[PDB]
């Protein structure tokens, strides 16, 4: 899909298959961002994410923002 | 518009604007571009919410401000409903209602989300005004159910009230009212949530840590601070109290009942809390046995003599505890007994599963043996609780050492408070002229005044506590069940109290049989830990004290009673004879006679019972006997007769059948009933010398205290007396009273059963002890005593002179004893009697005239009797004694001593007796001829007086 990976000051772009899990979104970002395996924390639309359910599972857009937190 | 009339909606329930600028307090979105949209509508919501808490602004309080979102939310559904239009808003106020509590979710779930605070802030913000909130929670919670991730959101949750709890209220205790209901309504939200009941136990920091100091439980576990809600808290009790401590009894009672009040409350509201978590599952059930038990293991010192109180959990935590405890613990105790059998005879059958027994005396039984019984019964691994039979006995535990602790902290109190003080009356007299000295001085007084008050403060509120009998009333029905709950563990038969117990359980017994008693000790009750006896005495006794005490006119009171005379009366079943002394203390408690001569409140069992009335008057002498065995230690052998005797005496005025047990025992019994005289009789030698000793003693040390030029002739330490002088005070009252008891019983024995009084191995003894005691009454022995109030020290000289003569009038006509008497040398003397009568005389009405002309007229039988045997003497008496024959009357030829006895008897009279007898003939010991022992010196003296005789006439 296009979606962007907000914060409130930065941005990281993505590409990923819709029926791809979350697991794989984490670390389509892991080694495109900075962040560790663990520390990534998913917020979208109102729900936090999980490693085992698809990024289409949640029925994620095109031109869409996903929230990301930095997790000690 | 319609379109326009939703946009404007959630600019008013988000308060947020775009473009935007005036009219009302809302915030100006910055500076998204695709945000910057003119239109507005539902699925801009995300967006907005999304910059008001992570792209953040002056938005300081973000759940605060979620929570007031939801509210907007719900008052603009309420407007609208009965609006135009309702229907084309529905979309939106949905939307708002979506997302306002997924944000909701994932503010309390993970930390960084807004930049503005973190979880304590906003269960700050909770706590504060909790009503507020508790719609929304209550959503955010189902949210998170719904979501799989309930333990996340009690993760954040719930540690976060721990740490609100220590660090961000100076004290979490009673004193903050508004917090410390909030918080319970907290734990009450959530716990009601069954997906939430059935994993709470797995919140981080349920548990202890293997480091947790015990003092800490109640302070670093989740559950910590609300079990300790109470008010035998210090600082509610110096809020409460300690705020003026000089309070008329009236006012002292209203600030115990709103106590009283509120800890109901508390304790309805923990154990709510607590009982959903055990319904939650068995993890969470099992784990709160699990939580107890550590609780409970590591508090034993709790109860030792001086506990370290800052290294041990508090009072209204282990208390709290017991409670809730009892009250799990009554459904299957209820007085049916239809539940008895759930809980398991064989707890202890096999090695402990939560309970830490190690270092725990048992009731008939030490370690080797034990864990011997482990060996020989286990039972397989996987086999085990029954949360029931847990609970049970982790209530026993925690009766011990939770209120126990409690109460021996309370009783302990009085001593303190007045030596503290004395030192504040001494520290008060220095002059100190320095001022650093001046600055030392004043700071010792205020941390002494300061502990005064805490100490006059804590008294009050324990007192508030124990006096609270709806409270109280369950901690003893749950020990009168539990009471019958033992009786059926001792039953052989396992039926009580559907079948009646049969006692004794073994043949009574006619020198070291510890060995032998141990050895038919019932099985498993001889390896159950004293605590289950121990705990519940403990508590009846002190709890006896408060006129409220939940023991007086309890109609289960019996059970206990029943078990207590088992107890006494099978002696098998404790070995441990201080705790048998508790309990005989306990039962003359209930035999006291009240303040308006009444029976005392036991009696009606006393005699109505047929478990009790079968046994108590047996279990009582033959426990009057037993106690010399080794039983200083201050439930003594005299402390425990004391407390008989006075069940004795009570029995007998009130109960009939109780009389005719007593004359029956010495008429059929004869054997058992003579060795409690006997005893009782020994005793009487030497008390009334024991308690005026004591006294001359206590006037030594109160000379030596008055000496102030000063010997000192030693005075060792000022201390040392003060210790000694009180010891001295004891042990004059327990020697006096038990005097008083014991002549008493005499008096009212001898005047039924004189026969019983005037047997051979009595009537010799009896006349000596009465008239050595006498001798002290009538003369300077008492005489000489003065001390100031002698009632304090149970020292009435005329009760025991008028009771010790009523006892010579009971016998006056059994004519051994008016021989026994007449031939007692040491002390006899008709004057005794004549100065008797005078100090008799001087209390008026002590003795009737009527009264006195008996006594004179016995001890005019017994001065004749005197005369008769010494003009006998004189004309008949022409052989001295020592050289007849014991037997035949006869001048021995031979005389031989016997080996048991050491009587001499002429060789050929034994001889006779051995012919067909083979037993020295005073005793009863086996005997051969061939023991016997010549007497060469008395066969001299016989010799030598034969020959002074025949060379004369
Ligand atoms: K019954």
């Amino acid at each position: 899909l296009n979606i962007h990976i907000k914060s409130g000051q930065d941005k990281w772009e993505v590409n990923v298959a819709p029926e791809s899990t979350v697991l794989q979104f984490k670390e389509a970002i892991n080694k495109a961002n900075g962040i560790p395996v663990a520390n990534q924390r998913l917020i979208y639309s109102g729900k936090i994410l999980k490693d085992d359910q698809t990024v289409e599972s949640y029925h994620i857009q095109d031109g869409h923002s996903v929230h990301l937190v930095k997790s000690q | 518009s319609p379109e326009f009339r939703s946009m404007t909606a959630i600019e008013d329930i988000l308060q947020i604007t775009t473009d935007p600028s005036d009219t009302r307090g809302y915030s100006l979105l910055k500076s998204e571009e695709v945000p910057q949209g003119s239109t507005l509508g539902v699925d801009f919501i995300d967006t907005l919410l999304l910059y008001q808490l992570t792209e953040n602004e002056k938005l300081d309080k973000p759940f605060e401000y979620l929570n007031d979102c939801f509210r907007r939310n719900q008052q603009q559904k309420r407007i609208t409903k009965n609006k135009p239009n309702a229907e084309s808003l529905h979309s939106t106020f949905q939307e708002i209602d979506r997302l306002v509590i997924g944000y909701g979710v994932v503010a309390l779930q993970i930390e960084n989300f807004c930049m503005n605070g973190a979880f304590i802030n906003y269960i700050t913000g909770i706590v504060s005004n909790v009503n507020s909130y508790t719609d929304f929670l209550s959503q955010i919670i189902q949210r998170a159910i719904l979501e799989g991730t309930a333990l996340d959101l009690l993760n954040a949750v719930f540690p976060t009230l721990l740490e609100y709890c220590n660090k961000h209220v100076s004290h979490f205790d009673l004193n903050e009212s508004v917090i410390y209901n909030n918080v319970l309504t907290i734990f009450e939200l959530f716990v009601t949530f069954k997906p939430i009941a059935e994993i709470f136990t797995k919140i981080d920091g349920f548990f202890a840590d293997y480091s947790c100091k015990p003092q800490d439980f109640e302070r670093k576990t989740i559950l910590g601070p609300i079990l300790s809600l109470s008010p035998i808290e210090a600082a509610v009790a110096i809020r409460n109290y300690g705020d003026n401590l000089l309070r008329s009894k009236q006012q002292t009672a209203m600030i115990h009942e709103s106590l009283q009040a509120e800890h109901k409350v508390v304790i309805d509201r923990l154990f709510f809390i607590v009982d959903k978590l055990v319904r939650g599952s068995l993890n969470s059930r099992t784990d709160m046995i699990s939580y107890f038990a550590h609780i409970a293991n590591k508090n034993h010192l709790r109860r030792a003599d001086h506990p370290p109180f800052k290294e041990l959990s508090s009072n209204g935590f282990m208390s709290n505890i017991t409670l809730l405890l009892v009250r799990f613990s009554q459904p299957f105790l209820d007085i049916s007994y239809k539940k008895i059998d759930k809980i398991d005879a064989n707890y202890f059958n096999n090695p402990s599963l939560f309970i830490d027994l190690s270092g725990e005396t048992r009731l008939n039984s030490d370690f080797k043996e034990a864990d011997a019984f482990y060996d020989k019964n286990r039972k397989t691994a996987d086999s085990k609780p029954n949360f029931i039979s847990d609970c049970f006995f982790l209530t026993l535990t925690y009766l011990h050492y939770g209120l126990g602790g409690t109460l021996s902290f309370e009783e302990k109190m009085g001593s303190e408070i007045k030596a503290l003080k004395e030192e504040i009356e001494k520290v008060k007299k220095i002059a100190a002229n320095h001022d650093v000295f001046a600055r030392f001085i004043t700071a010792q007084l205020s941390k002494m005044e300061k502990a005064l008050k805490t100490t006059e403060s804590l008294r009050f509120a324990l007192q508030g506590f124990f006096a609270h009998r709806s409270l109280q009333l369950e901690v003893f029905d749950f020990i009168c069940g539990a009471s019958t709950f033992l009786i059926r563990v001792v039953d052989p038969e396992h039926e009580f109290p559907f079948k009646q117990i049969k006692l004794p359980l073994i043949p009574d017994q006619i020198v070291d049989n510890a060995d032998f008693l141990r050895a038919h000790a019932p099985v498993p009750f001889k390896y159950y830990p004293e605590f289950v006896v121990e705990g519940p005495v403990n508590y009846s006794l002190y709890i006896s004290k408060y006129q409220t005490s939940p023991i007086f006119r309890n109609p289960r009171l019996g059970s206990f009673v029943e078990f207590t005379t088992m107890v006494l009366r099978c002696p098998e079943l404790v070995s441990n004879p201080h705790l048998k002394g508790k309990l005989v203390q306990l039962l003359s408690v209930g035999a006291m006679p009240l303040t308006d001569n009444s029976p005392g409140f036991m009696m009606d069992i006393f005699e109505h019972d047929e478990l009790v009335n079968k046994n108590l008057l047996y279990a009582l002498l033959d426990f009057y006997v037993i106690v010399e065995k080794t039983g200083s230690q201050f439930y003594d052998k005299f402390n425990s007769r004391y407390s008989i005797s006075i069940i004795l005496e009570e029995l007998y005025y009130k109960i009939p059948s109780y009389k005719n047990q007593l004359i029956w025992q010495s008429q059929n019994n004869a054997d058992f009933f003579v060795r409690f005289v006997a005893r009782m009789l020994n005793d009487l030698t030497f008390l009334l010398d024991e308690g005026l000793s004591n006294l001359a003693e206590v006037h030594n040390i109160q000379n030596e205290l008055d000496n102030r030029a000063r010997g000192a002739p030693r005075e060792e330490e000022d201390k040392e007396l003060q210790t000694r002088l009180a010891s001295a005070s004891r042990q004059a009252k327990s020697s006096c009273g038990l005097a008083d008891k014991s002549m008493k019983l005499f008096e009212i024995y001898s005047k039924d059963i004189p026969a019983a009084f005037v047997t051979p191995e009595i009537v010799y003894r009896l006349a000596s002890m009465l008239n050595y005691n006498l001798e002290s009454l009538v003369g300077p022995k008492c005489g000489e005593l003065k001390v100031k109030d002698p009632q304090s020290y149970s020292f009435n000289p005329k009760d025991l002179l008028k009771a010790l003569t009523t006892v010579y009038i009971n016998l006056s006509e059994q004519s051994e004893f008016i021989s026994a008497v007449a031939k007692d040398e040491r002390s006899f003397n008709r004057n005794l009697f004549v100065r008797a009568v005078d100090i008799l005389g001087r209390k008026t009405g002590l003795a009737s005239p009527e009264f006195i002309e008996k006594l004179l007229n016995f001890a005019n039988k017994a001065e004749e009797q005197r005369k008769a045997d010494e003009e006998e003497d004189l004309e008949y008496g022409d052989v001295p004694d020592e050289f007849l024959d014991p037997l035949m009357y006869t001048i021995m030829k031979d005389p031989v001593i016997l080996p048991a006895s050491k009587m001499n008897i002429d060789r050929s009279t034994i001889k006779a007796h051995l012919l067909s007898d083979s037993t020295d003939p005073f005793n009863r010991m086996p005997l051969k001829l061939e023991d016997v022992t010549p007497n060469e010196e008395l066969r001299q003296k016989i010799l030598c007086f034969k020959k002074q005789k025949k060379e004369e006439a």
